[PDB]
RNA sequence: CGGUAGGGGAGCGUUCCGUGUUAGGGAGAAACGCGUGCGUGAGCCGCGUUGGACGAAGCGGAAGCGAGAAUGUCGGCUUG
RNA sequence: GGCCAGUGAGACGAUGGGGGAUAAGCUUCAUCGUCGAGAGGGAAACAGCCCGGAUCACCAGCUAAGGCCCCUAAAUGACC
RNA sequence: GAGUUGAAAAUAAGCAGAGAUCCGGAGAUUCCCGAAUAGGUCAACCUUUCGAACUUCUGCUGAAUCCAUGGGCAGGCAAGAGACAACCUGGCGAACUGAAACAUCUUAGUAGCCAGAGGAAAAGAAAGCAAAAGCGAUUCCCGUAGUAGCGGCGAGCGAAAUGGGAGCAGCCUAAACCGUGAAAACGGGGUUGUGGGAGAGCAAUACAAGCGUCGUGCUGCUAGGCGAAUCAGUGGAGUGCGGAACCCUAGAUGGUGAAAGUCCAGUAGCCGAAAGCAUCACUAGCUUAUGCUCUGACCCGAGUAGCAUGGGGCACGUGGAAUCCCGUGUGAAUCAGCAAGGACCACCUUGCAAGGCUAAAUACUCCUGGGUGACCGAUAGCGAAGUAGUACCGUGAGGGAAGGGUGAAAAGAACCCCCAUCGGGGAGUGAAAUAGAACAUGAAACCGUAAGCUCUCAAGCAGUGGGAGGGGGACCAGACCCUGACCGCGUGCCUGUUGAAGAAUGAGCCGGCGACUCAUAGGCAGUGGCUUGGUUAAGGGAACCCACCGGAGCCGUAGCGA
């Protein structure tokens, strides 16, 4: 390929249309925009989600709920993982499954939260080779599916509250058999 | 450089499902409830799709949201 | 990125030339040598459109007044029944012609057309 | 296979840039003016007892990119 | 359905009506035709009436509406 | 190292191969006005006892008043005043606008005005974030993120924490205690946080580092120096073209009659500073200084924090309203404490306010020195390519133009004629004089002159179709161009209306300038690159772009519910 011979392909870079250029062109005189009112002017124009006086769309709706409390919105607190994203993974029969192996693997690819959403396996199909999982814990289907394989299974407790000794002792008073 | 913003008058009243379409609370019900029906109060109490018109709106006016169509 | 051209002056410089023979400013003045232009041009469509039509209208007038000289009353339509009948599929208003550049043939045009 | 408001597809031109210290050019380039030429047309090509040093095409890109209108505007020159 | 426009001042003519004074090229509706956005021919001229839907050329022919004394193409045609 | 007394020629005299002109470092003068400063002033002047006036510092004398204060006198190279485009800080601080009105809000703590100050300023060394896991001053960039929120929950406004980079630097002071003095001070000590310091007692000596007139050191800058390699023919001129050779550590650039690696100035490279400035490295020297045990007493910044109110600002508009700073008024505790962790209480965690100072990353151009330009080419680019903020206008604030290009070299026309000049024609220069000083290409409107055809019984958006008659060159002589006897037909163009030849709008004409553009995002379409999912931002880079890093983040992978 020479500096001579490139030429991009067809369809791949349009012309940018010019207006006010003629009325042989397409859109002369008037440049595409009727004779007058706003959308002919030059400005800003009319809102978009304006009616033109009327009550509008998003004003006549009431609020999402919680949202209209001003509560804090539903939000995910693990990693939803199924087994159908481990059954497609290389994952041979002796392999630790925890946060970096799943990362590292090419699953999942965490980076808004590194911090505090964990991991949780689900349900959804299934997982015939054993394996050897130490991560957060699981769904009850999930539990049937791997405790029905015969891999070992391992929740890991990942941070203890703090709890008041009044509390604690509160607590601690409960235990009553 | 100017990011747009997020219209929040209509970002607390529409929502995305899943699939991509928008839904909406429908509206009469924060007020004068014994004058209407239980009929009325749980057909006014579901949370339905917006029509293709304001569907298509609104659909520009809240830009960071994820809808297909 | 300063864009002075030339390109509006041979763009003109092209209808300038067309618009000669235009009596007075339709023949130098630009802004009346585009819509002489432009009415030259249409003036060109009706007046072909209708120079076949008048030349219809004077080959018509021209082989009826040919063929009223004969002085008994034989009109243009006559002409036309009997040279229909006697089965000349159409000369097509050219006998107009040659009734002027051959008038003895198309007085043996007419003199088969009685027999 | 008429077409206004309007929508879509395909192209011409301009100045600069890559090829480019390109081909060509004081044995006359650009300009300006010319055509018994070619195109659907925007335009191309050719000719000049004018002018005197630059600058094509092709394949591509970017625009202060195309004028007859704005009681537009700036110079020149009319009318009366 | 996706992207993306205009338009939201209409006008006359026939029918169905209301307002009027069954007055207006008046006003408001309902179905339709034209103009808008439609050239050509007939209408002397003349958006909306009749024929009619213009891709282009021909110094081609046949027709619709309408006409055949002259201006101005075609019958000073025939018979009541 | 060879000619000079600016542009800028001429004339008169000089100055100069015991080194001129010029360049560079350091000095000298700098009338008058202007901070303007001896006093006045109507700026560039007047009067003068010739004076840095005033404020500040120092010294003497020292009023009402004893000490004081004020004043006066004097000294002083004498510190400040004034100016500065933009950025920065502090204070006053809008309104048009958006909300399709408008008052809450926005525009906006922006513009403007004043003050100050530096090449940067502000901030800055945790009474901090965070959440049971952890970080370690401030600033800036990418990101989270247009998220959490705030808001007539309208218009809009919009963080922060985790993470990744640029740059890193920490130090002085008060109090408790000793000593001198009537306090007020001074000199030692101590300045820290899963607490220190003071008091009492025991040990113990030198490793490392910080600051710096002073001068030897280094490179760099402000003058410069050497510096490679060709002729000949061509229509004015050769650098272009054609023929013969070479340089390259040099083919960047500008000029030379014309375009240059070999003509010049230069460049690559090698060199070079008496003098000043700057860069880090020496130096006489000043400094920082150590560990343990006991001791809840003594201390750890007071009209301060907090509280009742009135508010402001943190994205947060008084809301559950925390943190931060102020107005009035009340008004604490010292470490067994106090403050914060979004009203508040209890526990834990974190830090130690009411005392100050600090470089860097960072923002900008009245500029300066280099390098560039899909930037302009005299209506452009700075308003300004000449007298440019000029002429001119305004009392003033202020507004504000226009005019470039003869040649290569003036070689700028000796002389003759017209003639009072201006001008013109010969001649002469030049390649060009139709390049003549109004001087380079010179288009249109506009004004003309010459040649061909044609108009004075004619109604016409000036055309067009047919074409009488006539004229011109011609070679495919039937063709082409020009004129137009007469006939048919034809209601200027745009805007904008239901409808415009319209007696609706617009334009005297000609030529230029003159309008969906740019930044960043969302959405969709078309073309790609990978699908072992994709892709980097900031930032680093042979000056920029860039190879290659840089996985922070983003998007898709799981939804439902408040």
């Amino acid at each position: 390929f020479r500096l001579d011979n490139l030429g991009p392909q067809p369809g791949s870079r349009k012309k940018g249309k010019r207006k006010g250029r003629g009325h042989a062109a397409g859109q002369g005189g008037s440049c595409g925009f009727g004779m007058r009112g706003q959308k002919s002017r030059s400005g800003p124009g009319i809102m978009r989600g304006f009616e033109g006086g009327q009550m509008p769309l998003y004003r006549r709706i009431p609020k999402l709920r919680g949202i209209a409390g001003g509560m804090r919105a539903g939000l995910p607190k693990y990693v939803p993982i199924n087994l159908r994203d481990i059954e497609v993974a290389g994952f041979k029969e002796g392999e630790e499954v925890s946060l970096e192996s799943l990362k590292a693997k090419g699953i999942i690819n965490p980076s808004g939260r590194e911090r505090r959403l964990p991991l949780k396996i689900l349900g959804e199909g299934e997982l015939s080779t054993k394996l050897q999982i130490k991560a957060r814990a699981f769904s009850g289907s999930a539990k049937e599916k791997l405790e029905a394989a015969g891999c070992s299974v391992t929740v890991l407790p990942g941070r203890k509250k703090y709890i008041k000794e009044s509390v604690r002792k509160n607590l601690a008073r409960a235990d009553e058999y | 450089g100017y990011k747009m913003k997020t219209h929040k008058a209509s970002a607390k009243r529409f929502r995305v499902t899943g699939k991509g379409k928008i839904v909406r609370r429908r509206a009469g019900k924060q007020h004068l409830l014994a004058k209407k029906n239980t009929k009325r109060k749980n057909r006014l109490s579901k949370l339905i799709q917006v029509d293709r018109s304001d569907y298509d709106n609104v659909i520009g006016a809240l830009p960071y949201l994820k809808v297909n169509r | 990125r300063v864009k002075r051209g030339y390109i509006a002056r041979r763009r003109r410089k092209k209808i300038r030339f067309f618009a000669s023979s235009f009596r007075g400013a339709h023949s130098r003045l630009t802004r009346t040598i585009a819509q002489q232009k432009i009415r030259a041009l249409v003036s060109a469509h009706r007046d072909r459109d209708r120079q076949k039509r008048d030349f219809r209208r004077l080959w018509i007038t021209r082989i009826n007044a040919a063929i009223r000289e004969r002085g008994v009353y034989y009109n243009y339509s006559k002409f036309i029944h009997d040279l229909y009948k006697r089965q000349l599929l159409l000369n097509r208003k050219i006998l107009a012609q040659i009734a002027i550049l051959n008038p003895n043939c198309i007085y043996m045009i007419y003199n088969e057309i009685i027999k």
